[PDB]
């Protein structure tokens, strides 16, 4: 397992061994301890590294989207939800991928799907209970246009049926890229003019999902949101990057404004 | 001594009396794709020494308001020798580094720099509707400089130190591999950049593997009547670099 | 089924995992795995430096 | 079938569980690693290293590349003390957004010494020493170098080394400090003084500068996940 | 009973899972197996079959049978190009609805090398060679057959054997390649051209045909089930 | 109880498969079968053509 | 599994437990430790009190 | 190096091969074999020129 380093006894020193002097004209970090500066006595050290891990650092859910479709059209919300996936949405799970330059990961997909009546002139309204389709189209395959069509048959198509009132319905996604792990900055142009898209956004190709009810419509209508929520295993992150100091602009790129690297003070000498 | 080193590749030598050390980066030495890691099913070319040696791109003054520097690579390597005459017929390559920077001074200067390849270093703009031309990123074996303040373009990369170009805190470019040249100390910088990338080779001129940056964290600083001119100059030489999949001149 | 230790606080404790799919990304996540190696990142010198020692001779 | 119950806490979502769930595409072939240098397998692989420090973080040194050095310079007196905070990683103005506070507001505990490595970026004929400091909390900071000495301290002394490391210690009545301010477990302050002057020649500057960097030595680790607090938005980027 | 708890996802219904359900005719007597010949077990035992590929499609030739067919013939000068289409099949009209076509429309990966085998229809008096050729992108199709043969390409010598096979080889940055048309993974052009001409005897005819087959080589595999978009229907046919 | 490899991605790694009725076509279906034979549709011919030889004597 | 006795009412009598997650902190609560020592409440005296002896000489 | 024991400098000696002329710019001249000469303690700094010819014997 993973412990700690034990601190180490020593008494006084006078001798021709500087371990506190170092030059850091090199990546040379120094390795002192702190038995190198002052005596100390020995300590036996039980405290783990076991929650820095990077299978405990991005192994816990977060949401990535929340998508509202309609049973009705109560304002702009379709019959259908699409979405094009990408982890670029929030600022949460965002922020943690982009601490790492590439990362090989299994998500587990997990959907909460949750629906409340609209606004509406309807009376004696009872309708039963909702069943909501996911489906995840891969890139390059047929779309829906409308609520019902031939592309929901899901003749190969991964697809998901939930009814309310069960728990969230998960599955995993195994590690699926051209590459050999996901790319989270990419330097270069989709062209090789260097023209179109630039960024890690010429890369993402992963294919969109797709939700609607599949219960036709009642009378009164609903609003149901679906929010997504990945969960990274069986992560290997290679190449780390200094978190962000500045908030995002845009899911596409990583345009930023220039802000301040630290809070202020007063002055050099504050208690 | 431990000041001096020599570094001898291909028909080039470039030598140091002030040197800390060689920071090799992730400690991998720059090598040859295997066989168990291939993906192209054809013979590499592996042009050995023709490639790999010592290529110097243009100097570039450092003034005592300088902001600093980068260049982005190999595309300050296109125009360069027999290593640029090889990503214009081949769709794929890879190629590890030894970026060697150089900057003597007199012992009455002082000034700091900070030496650190950054790979994938993805830059912003500074319209945020946009994302910046290519003549803006790439100068070739020109540097594109960086401005203390926050610039305002329409395509211009939005360059400001304290951010580095990427959003990031300038003082955190450190888990990349660097060295810094203080001129009470050292003259001189080596990185030994292994390839990264996640996949086992990627087309030379489409994507940019890494990106050398050179910014001041103490400016340059001398009594006047000494020398007002001290150039940085930096070197690269491409290390077992292999290039696959022939076709045509170009790069349209 | 593969018998494992918990994680166990410091001064029974095994717990059974039997995985019961037939792809191998549809296991429970690592979290066992504290391996490290920090001498990459800190200390990513050519030529060992000795802490003892003055860094440049 | 096989009699059973089900014991509470049984259709949640609990964002912290690891359960096995089934493949969304089966019989899946992954595409084969390769070794892409410099993998990541802890967090105290990024927390052990070196970043630079904005000690001189005031008001119109914070966009600009000033807040990364503290002038030093020759005085006609002794000088004072050239700059001093509390030591509080994570939660101090001056530590918490490198490398040592943008990876423990990830966590609300750390513990461990930590090391802070000075460098002179004077001229080659400059020479001075700094007394370097640290004092336990219960006390307030130091107000004169006669009672900064009394704390852990090194002499830092100038010469064909570059740098010098105070490596505070531990020192605690907790095996773990709160990340965030917390007045039960204060962590003390760290203050640098003139042990001497900055002597230099003539034909050379009477201006240097010290930056500072910080680093977890190895003893070092942290508990506890929570979201930072440094990121925010007001509605999903599109 | 046994105290158990139900997981996310347990009342759900997954297309692609594979799970025991109690049968609806117990004790059903199944009746006895044959061998019935040309058993397929694998749909690389189908897409490693030549099929007679449509590189003849102009906007007039699309319902009769001069799709399949491109006309080559005796020249005055040297002749350009007889052909030449973007590879990328299931995604490049002349490859698209062969059996490399429609049997990787529903898939969304593919790897491996195809290989293109044509065949001379001419007389029997007739000859002539023929450079074909294969040039990964990166520079668009050839323009010229001196570009033509700085690629991968195999002169055809129509002799006794009547056909020739240009293996393409795979080459690719990746280890599959989306069998939809995407920019990222474009995979370089065909061409043929006149290595010499057609020189045929006086009293045979001055016009051949070549015609192109394509099947895939043993190396290659897809992945990824999806529906094909070459069918579609407004509602049940009754 | 059968215990039967998953698949695996390339560069535990077991999982275990109990029939619970009393059909056979009530089990699970095959994916671990991957036999092939590709010549009867690709080489139907009478007699064997050798690759490096020409096709017709 | 871990196989232990039940509480038992004086003049089978086994139940099994098999903890099923990582953390001991997870495990169902003791209650079969009926460990005491009272002697330190009750007679935290420095030299031992014979009860049959007076207490003070 | 014949300077003050103050200056410092780096020079770039050459040697091209001939059938090109002369180098004109640095750039042409660190095509050729080239050794950089720093001025250190070391007062001097061998530029040895190869052999390279196609007989075994060149005309005085």
């Amino acid at each position: 397992m993973g412990r700690v380093a034990d601190t180490i006894a020593r008494g006084p020193s006078n001798s021709e061994q500087i371990p506190a002097l170092t030059a850091v004209e090199t990546g040379h970090t120094s390795q002192v301890d702190p038995s190198d500066t002052m005596q100390t006595r020995h300590v036996h050290n039980y405290h783990s590294r076991s929650e820095s891990s990077i299978e405990n650092f991005l192994c816990r859910s977060a949401c990535v989207i929340y998508i509202k479709y309609s049973s009705a059209e109560s304002n702009n919300l379709k019959r259908y939800a699409e979405w094009v996936i990408n982890t670029r949405q929030v600022a949460q799970l965002r922020r943690k991928m982009e601490m790492f330059t590439y990362i090989r990961c299994d998500m587990e997909l997990t959907f909460v799907i949750t629906s409340h009546q609209e606004m509406s002139t309807a009376t004696n309204s009872d309708v039963p209970v909702q069943t909501h389709q996911i489906m995840y189209v891969p890139p390059g395959g047929p779309v829906p246009t409308s609520v019902n069509d031939y592309v929901w048959q899901t003749s190969t198509n991964p697809s998901i049926f939930w009814t309310e009132g069960n728990a969230p319905p998960r599955m995993s996604i195994p590690f699926m890229s051209i590459g050999n792990a996901y790319t989270m900055f990419y330097d270069g142009w989709s062209n090789f003019s260097r023209d179109g898209i630039y960024g890690y956004n010429s890369l993402n190709n992963m294919g969109t999902i797709y939700a609607r009810h599949v219960n036709d419509s009642s009378p009164g209508g609903l609003t149901s949101t679906i929010r997504i929520y990945f969960k990274p295993k069986h992560v290997k992150a290679y190449v780390p990057r200094p978190p962000r100091l500045c908030q995002y602009k845009k899911a596409k790129n990583v345009n930023f404004d220039v802000e301040a690297v630290t809070t202020e003070r007063a002055s050099l000498v504050t208690t | 001594s431990d000041r001096v080193r020599s570094i001898t590749l291909g028909n080039s030598t470039i030598t140091t009396q002030e040197c800390a050390n060689v920071v090799v980066g992730y400690g991998v030495w720059p090598d040859y794709l295997s066989d168990e890691e291939a993906t192209a099913e054809d013979q590499p070319t592996q042009p050995d020494v023709a490639t790999c040696r010592f290529y110097t791109l243009n100097s570039v003054k450092w003034e005592m308001q300088s902001a600093g520097w980068w260049w982005k690579f190999p595309d300050a390597l296109s125009e360069m020798g027999l290593f640029g005459q090889n990503m214009q017929y081949h769709y794929l390559g890879r190629s590890g580094y030894t970026i060697h920077v150089q900057c003597n001074a007199s012992k009455f200067h002082q000034g700091c720099l900070l030496v650190v390849c950054v790979p994938e270093a993805e830059m912003g703009c500074t319209n945020a509707e946009n994302a910046p031309t290519y003549g803006d990123l790439c100068g070739g074996e020109t540097a594109k400089q960086f401005e203390q303040n926050a610039v305002t373009g329409e395509t211009a990369v939005q360059t400001a130190v304290c951010n580095a170009g990427m959003g990031v805190g300038v003082g955190n470019l450190t888990i990349y591999p660097h060295q810094w040249i203080n001129l009470r100390t050292n003259n001189s910088a080596t990185i030994v950049m292994p390839y990264i990338n996640s996949v086992p080779m990627d087309n030379m001129f489409r994507h940019n593997n890494f990106t050398l940056m050179i910014i001041p964290f103490a400016p340059l600083d001398y009594v006047t009547g000494a020398s007002s001119y001290i150039p940085i100059t930096v070197t690269v030489a491409p290390m077992s670099a292999e290039y696959n999949g022939l076709r045509l001149a170009g790069h349209q | 089924a593969q018998v494992s230790t918990q994680k166990t606080g410091a001064h029974i404790i095994h717990y059974t995992n039997i995985n019961y799919y037939k792809d191998a990304a549809s296991n429970s996540a690592n979290r066992q795995d504290f391996t490290q190696d920090p001498s990459k990142f800190t200390e990513p010198v050519k030529d060992v430096m000795i802490k003892s020692l003055p860094a440049l001779n | 079938g096989l009699p059973t119950m089900l014991t509470p806490g049984s259709t949640q979502f609990l964002t912290s569980d690891d359960f096995q769930s089934p493949s969304a595409m089966p019989q899946f072939d992954v595409t084969p690693e390769m070794n892409i240098p410099g993998q990541v397998r802890n967090l105290m692989e990024i927390a052990e290293v070196d970043s630079v420090v904005p000690i001189n973080n005031l008001q119109a040194n914070l966009k600009t590349m000033e807040a990364y050095r503290v002038q030093v310079r020759s005085t006609d007196e002794m000088g004072g003390q050239i700059f001093g905070f509390p030591l509080q990683p994570g939660a101090s103005s001056v530590l918490q957004r490198t490398l040592l506070g943008e990876i423990l507001n990830y966590y609300t505990h750390w513990s461990g010494s930590l090391k802070l490595t000075f460098v002179f970026c004077g001229s080659a004929m400059a020479t001075g020493k700094f007394l370097l400091a640290y004092s336990p909390p219960g006390a307030g900071a130091p107000d004169s170098r006669k009672n900064a000495m009394l704390g852990t301290h090194v002499i830092w002394d100038v010469g064909l080394q570059s740098s010098c490391v105070l490596c505070v210690p531990w020192i605690s009545q907790t095996h773990y400090r709160y990340v965030v301010d917390d007045k039960y477990t204060a962590s003390g302050f760290i203050s640098c003084w003139y042990q001497t002057n900055v002597i230099v020649p003539a034909e050379a500057q009477k201006s240097c500068y010290i930056m500072c960097f910080v680093s977890a030595c190895n003893d070092f680790s942290v508990r506890m996940l929570r979201d930072t607090q440094f990121i925010k938005q007001d509605t999903f980027y599109q």
